[PDB]
């Protein structure tokens, strides 16, 4: 009706779940750099070749 | 750069609803077990207790802080002797507050 007792519990499998952000933070900004910092070497290169 | 930044927080507001959401519904949970005949168990139930409020916490850094707190009481004629939520356990938020604890 209203009157409550309780009891135990029981298992099934295991988990890992979902959940990513401020990761991204400084992946953003990774890439960006991969782009500049390849370019940067290769431009830099690129304007000595023929002096 | 600007626009990201405003897009980034944007991206944070959109972030942290669900997030909120997700851990406040955890906590609301957790209201929910230390809401049922609760005529809590002493030893485990303090921690019940103390792990909800040290929750209370991390929760008002995101959002508002200001939640109305009490206790009640049970016997051996255990009948439907429940535990509220909603005058014992209730937060103040966005100008009027219609909200369950759990």
């Amino acid at each position: 009706g209203g009157v409550q007792v309780g009891t135990g519990t029981a298992v099934e499998s295991i988990v890992r779940l979902h959940d990513e952000y401020s990761y991204y933070k400084l992946k953003g900004a990774s890439n960006q750099l991969e782009y500049t910092k390849y370019m940067a070497s290769t431009l830099q290169e690129i304007a000595q070749r023929f002096p | 750069t600007l626009d990201k930044i405003q897009k980034k927080v944007n991206d944070d507001i959109k972030n942290t609803v669900d997030e909120i959401n997700k851990i406040g519904e955890e906590i609301a949970t957790i209201n929910k077990q230390i809401y049922g005949q609760e005529a809590l168990p002493t030893e485990h139930a303090n921690e019940l207790r103390d792990r909800r409020d040290e929750l209370e916490l991390t929760l008002s850094k995101l959002v508002s802080a200001v939640a109305s707190k009490n206790e009640i009481n049970q016997d051996n004629r255990l009948d439907t002797t429940i535990t509220d939520p909603g005058h014992q356990y209730n937060l103040s938020i966005e100008g009027f507050s219609i909200v369950d604890g759990i």
